[PDB]
């Protein structure tokens, strides 16, 4: 994944998730993508209520992108792998 | 007892 500053364009399924979280732009930095992904998970309350580093994304469009039913914020590889599949570097 | 919002911000900035 590109560093800080580099601009990326998300593929449509990911862009849609970011738009749900309030994103109005079409071009992002990776950190901005991560901001809106966190916003989305928070707004949709996909985090486990008792162990909140666990995200339950099954039965949500986010899980179709991540290809896993749950993940840990402390084990973010599925997130990064998804971003590599879904970000076009500009 | 950390919240999701604090946990994700740590990820985001790391």
């Amino acid at each position: 994944l590109p560093g800080e500053g580099t601009q990326v364009h998300p593929r449509a399924p990911l862009l849609q998730i970011l738009k749900v979280a309030g994103a109005q732009e079409e071009v992002f930095t990776v950190k901005e993508v991560m901001h809106y992904l966190g916003q989305y998970i928070m707004m949709k309350q996909l985090y486990d209520k008792q162990r909140q580093h666990i995200v339950h994304c099954h039965d949500d469009p986010l899980g179709e992108l991540l290809e896993v039913g749950s993940f840990s914020v402390k084990n973010p590889s599925p997130l990064y792998e998804m971003l590599k599949r879904n970000l076009v570097i500009l | 007892q950390e919240t999701f919002x604090d946990l994700w911000k740590l990820l985001l900035e790391n």
